[PDB]
């Protein structure tokens, strides 16, 4: 089932400063008291980051998915619940689908005919695809999730896995250092060039709650990371941001 | 030896390099979860009739071969191309389970190259089948009084069946010229005839439950691997440790660094592997790298004396005529409090000499 | 079928060492004690060359 949206409001997509956000760790590797150089898929730091709102705005285009996505979200109440992955998001390709309903973290990869507008709507309505006919992978999870709630991800595809990494933090962008913890290590095997996220309607029409979210896109990078005493990140150097921190 | 000589010059030599061999070897892999449905293929209740042969695709998953060898009545245990015994070892990106039932004396045509009804008509295999087949009696679940009509095979079919195909068509089949319609009779058969299971019959008419496990490698990868070998976890010794492929020889010991749920091994300054986490108990534990010195020998001329010293560098003299220096650990010479010239010198104001040997 | 070949050994061979020993070999955990049944295969069987 699907239900066109025709209350839009149209408005241009914002921008915004990326700060010192994106960071995550590169690997699975304790590191103490030292400075330890990778170059891996980063975010610039204050990078150009695509901001859209929540509030009449339904903010839910398609985007590109290039080398890596970092997601933030600026949140409350939990209306923003999931992402779809894929190449061309019909059933002539496959695609991977990441949501967290009321109950449980679910994840598939399945041949969805999603519609052009998916979304869910007690939350009781639940319309993203008409159709799910070869479903190869199911993998069920831990619940992952004033603006109180920071949350931060970041998602690559290299060699057919999909990591995503996860930070949650109490609070346009804040301006502070969050390293990011990898969360889920998953074994696809699929092409992936394109992403959608999933937002949820308040039905009394229907309203959207305040939310934002960003979108950033990684490109390859060497950082200039600081492990503390306990293994935590506590700051990174761009190497090709400015001078002064090439020679950091 | 390390000189290449056979006399040896009066002075102090760094020769060898003290080490503690190692003496067992530790290899651990991760607790074997997330079983494979193999209870929902073997344990069914009710399986379905040969020509409508049930296919369960298996993935994502440890899948144990050792709870199928542990029950006495799995008879027929024959697989082709892969080792049976290296099930648990070698492992596949796919496994399909196909499930039947036949009667006893065509369990054999369940092989590749075969013919028969079955083979030709309800289950084909490939010449070039990697995979097991398991078959074993079934009177007491599969066998009725009054007969079992709910077991139904193909005895009829136009042409042979590609491998791993089914048919679960019941078209009347035309044995002749004139056109069946539909209607049965005489050159015109419904081809799904009943195995009509009666437990009094002979072994080779009786029931038999067979499941054919077939596995595929692909461009994916492997995703199904069967459980790895762990032994026990020894620690404060010096043993050959590998953990998730991760190999080398240390002493496990408990570690304080208190590591991040999401982080398995650990470097420290010089970006050497220090700490791991073992893959069957998540507790930390620090990998000492094994008691390594330097080994000099400290010894007048071959000319004049035999006597020679040892001093462990960096060694303390409890982890190996034992004096404690700080160069390390000094055996074979007598610490002396008179104060002479140095003859031979050791290090941190510590020098030997021949008068026995004589550290002062 | 005059061309046999040795399926099952417990361990590796040396190099150019032949093994000739016509044992039985344990499969599984039970003991086979020489004698063939579930899991105890004779080591060599034949080439089917056509
Ligand atoms: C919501 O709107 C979209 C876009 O207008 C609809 O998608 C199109 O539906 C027509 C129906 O005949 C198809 O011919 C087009 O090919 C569709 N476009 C794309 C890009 O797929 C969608 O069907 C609408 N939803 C409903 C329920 O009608
Ligand atoms: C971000 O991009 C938009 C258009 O893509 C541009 O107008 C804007 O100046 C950019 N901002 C920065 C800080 O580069
Ligand atoms: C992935 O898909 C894009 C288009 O959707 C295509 O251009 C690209 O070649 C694909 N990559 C692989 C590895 O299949
Ligand atoms: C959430 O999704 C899962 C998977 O489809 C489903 O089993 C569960 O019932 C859903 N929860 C609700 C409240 O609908
Ligand atoms: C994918 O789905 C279509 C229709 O549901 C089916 O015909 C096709 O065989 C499926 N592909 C595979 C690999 O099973
Ligand atoms: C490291 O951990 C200890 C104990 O958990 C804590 O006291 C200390 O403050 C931590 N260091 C930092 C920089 O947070
Ligand atoms: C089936 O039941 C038996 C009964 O003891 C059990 O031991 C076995 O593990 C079960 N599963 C399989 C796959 O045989
Ligand atoms: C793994 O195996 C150990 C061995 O006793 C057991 O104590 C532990 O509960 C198992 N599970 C995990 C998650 O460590």
């Amino acid at each position: 089932q699907c239900v066109n949206l025709t209350t839009r409001t149209q408005l241009p997509p914002a921008y915004t400063n990326s700060f010192t956000r994106g960071v995550y760790y590169p690997d699975k590797v304790f590191r103490s008291s030292v400075l330890h150089s990778t170059q891996d898929l980063f975010l610039p730091f204050f990078s150009n980051v695509t901001w859209f709102h929540v509030i009449k705005r339904f903010d839910n285009p398609v985007l590109p998915f290039n080398d890596g996505v970092y997601f933030a979200s600026i949140e409350k109440s939990n209306i923003i619940r999931g992402w779809i992955f894929g190449t061309t998001l019909d059933s002539k390709t496959q695609s991977l689908l990441i949501v967290n309903n009321a109950t449980n973290v679910v994840i598939k990869v399945c041949e969805f005919q999603f519609c052009n507008d998916p979304f869910l709507d007690m939350e009781s309505e639940f319309r993203v695809y008409s159709s799910a006919n070869n479903c190869t992978f199911e993998y069920v999870s831990q619940p992952f999730l004033n603006f109180k709630n920071l949350r931060e991800f970041v998602f690559k595809n290299i060699d057919g896995y999909f990591k995503i990494y996860s930070k949650h933090t109490p609070i346009d962008l804040p301006q502070g250092f969050s390293a990011l913890e990898p969360l889920v290590d998953l074994p696809i095997g699929i092409n992936i060039t394109r992403f959608q996220t999933l937002l949820a309607l308040h039905r009394s029409g229907w309203t959207a709650g305040a939310a934002a979210y960003y979108v950033g896109y990684l490109q390859p990078r060497t950082f200039l990371l600081k492990y503390n005493e306990n293994g935590t990140i506590t700051d990174a150097v761009d190497c090709a941001l400015d001078p002064l921190s090439e020679t950091k | 030896c390390t000189l290449k000589s056979f006399t040896v010059e009066k002075g102090i030599y760094q020769t060898s390099n003290f080490r503690v061999q190692p003496t067992e070897s530790i290899v651990r892999f991760p607790n074997i979860t997330n079983l494979c449905p193999f209870d929902e293929v073997f344990n069914a209740t009710r399986f379905a009739s040969v020509y409508a042969w049930n296919r369960k695709r298996i993935s994502n998953c440890v899948a144990d071969y050792s709870v199928l060898y542990n029950l006495a009545p799995f008879f027929t245990f024959k697989c082709y191309g892969v080792s049976p015994t290296k099930l648990n070892d070698l492992c596949f990106t796919n496994v399909y389970a196909d499930s039947f039932v036949i009667r006893g004396d065509e369990v054999r045509q369940i092989a590749p190259g075969q013919t028969g009804n079955i083979a030709d008509y309800n289950y084909k295999l490939p010449d070039d089948f990697t995979g097991c087949v398991i078959a074993w009696n079934s009177n007491k679940l599969d066998s009725k009084v009054s007969g079992n009509y709910n077991y139904l095979y193909r005895l009829f079919r136009k042409s042979n069946l590609k491998p791993f195909e089914r048919d679960i068509s019941t078209e009347i089949y035309q044995a002749g010229n004139k056109p069946c319609n539909g209607v049965a009779g005489f050159n015109c058969y419904f081809p799904l005839r009943s195995y009509s299971f009666r437990p009094t019959y002979g072994v080779g008419h009786q029931p038999y439950r067979v499941v054919v496990l077939s596995f595929e490698l692909l461009h994916a990868p492997a995703t199904v691997c069967g459980p790895k070998k762990s032994t026990n976890l020894v620690k404060n010794k010096c043993v050959n440790f590998n953990f998730n492929g991760l190999k080398g020889t240390g002493v496990l010991t408990e570690s304080n660094k208190k590591f991040l749920p999401f982080q398995q091994f650990g470097r420290d300054i010089a970006d050497t592997t220090d700490a791991v986490r073992d893959p069957q108990t998540l507790e930390i534990l620090d990998i000492t790298p094994c008691s390594f010195g330097g080994v000099s020998v400290i010894t007048p001329g071959t000319n004049t004396s035999n006597q020679v010293a040892v001093l462990y560098q960096g060694v303390n003299c409890t982890e190996v005529n034992v004096f404690q220096t700080r160069a390390g650990c000094l055996i074979g010479a007598e610490y002396v409090n008179n104060s002479y010239e140095c003859d031979i010198p050791i290090g941190a104001g510590i020098c030997a000499s021949y008068q026995s040997i004589i550290a002062y």
